[PDB]
């Protein structure tokens, strides 16, 4: 869900 | 001379 | 001259991206965290499912193992690192001070300490017993992207994207070095090498260096591969011939040369782009992991 976020996953 | 040792040394 | 790593096992049961794979220091193990919040704990050499930690609030960016193979520290978004035993699965305890994502996490070779970097542009050093902060290092201006301590633990190494590599003596908390280049592009991952005198660096222009620490200059520079929007960790690999070792935004896993330079092997098979790789301590082996579109954690082996 909405809790399933970590920063390194995402693009800059 | 342009070798270089990471683990040694 | 050259390797020939294959694909020997594909991990799977993250429901989301994998964040990072690390190997325990006696062999047995892979860890792997991801942005499903878990850390899973795989068979080192078959690859076999171990067990699931849980307890996080938010996804995780990064884990690392102590120097005994006992405990992991993690990093997430909920802003908290946490400190587990892995044999029993507790959370021993929270680390709680950064004001951001917390994004990287190391244990010192001692393992009393851990030290952690964060987007809120700070790196701080826990102590592991008691879980306090002991220090805050007011490190970079951007987020802090890597932490490593050297072999004996007095120095640390801090990567961020303001451009900057710098050198930290743990006792003092003191700047002893700013690495800076002719050229600054963000910095994505850092590591000091095995001896302690050089250090690895990624940044997101397509580009790792290999930097002599003393002298403070760039001697070695790897590409071929894609990095410009993840931090994606880089290893060196000196089991069997010397390598380094980095996943590529691409979906391959690069190897090149320590030495000449050039790429000696690109392994294909992942889907997504390849976030993280892990060289095992002992054996010819390499772990990697891949993010959203992937998810799966693949075991390669090679003769050299």
């Amino acid at each position: 869900d909405g809790t399933c976020v970590a920063a390194r996953t995402r693009p800059v | 001379s342009d070798d270089l040792d990471v683990v040694g040394d | 001259v050259k390797p020939n790593y294959a694909l020997k096992f594909t991990l799977a049961g993250h429901t989301k991206a994998v964040s990072s794979v690390k190997f325990s220091p006696n062999g047995e193990w892979l860890a792997s965290s991801s942005a499903d919040k878990l850390i899973k704990i795989w068979g080192a050499y078959d690859g076999k499912f171990e067990k699931t930690i849980s307890g996080h609030k938010l996804g995780i960016s990064d884990v690392a193992w102590s120097s005994d193979s006992n405990l992991l520290v993690s990093a997430s978004d909920d802003k908290t690192l946490k400190i587990w035993d892995v044999s029993s699965g507790k959370c021993l305890k929270t680390l709680k001070g950064h004001s951001n994502y917390v994004f990287c996490c190391n244990f010192n070779p001692q393992s009393n300490l851990i030290v952690s970097g964060s987007f809120d542009e700070s790196v701080r050093i826990w102590d592991v017993k008691t879980g306090k902060c002991l220090k805050t290092l007011p490190a970079h201006s951007d987020p802090v992207s890597a932490v490593h301590f050297n072999r004996d633990g007095s120095l640390i190494v801090s990567s961020s994207y303001d451009g900057l590599c710098r050198i930290w003596d743990t006792a003092s908390g003191q700047c002893l070095k700013t690495l800076i280049d002719d050229d600054n592009p963000p910095v994505s991952f850092v590591k000091f090498s095995p001896n302690g005198k050089y250090i690895l660096a990624a940044t997101l222009d397509n580009t790792l260096k290999l930097w002599d620490y003393s002298k403070g200059k760039c001697l070695k520079t790897y590409t071929g591969h894609k990095n410009e929007k993840y931090c994606i960790f880089a290893n060196f690999s000196v089991t069997g011939g010397k390598w380094i070792v980095s996943g590529s935004e691409d979906n391959l896993v690069y190897i090149w040369n320590l030495q000449t330079k050039e790429i000696v092997q690109k392994l294909q098979g992942h889907t997504d782009v390849v976030i993280s790789t892990a060289c095992h301590p002992t054996e010819n082996i390499i772990a990697s992991a891949a993010l959203e579109n992937d998810k799966t954690i693949k075991l390669w082996k090679s003769d050299c």
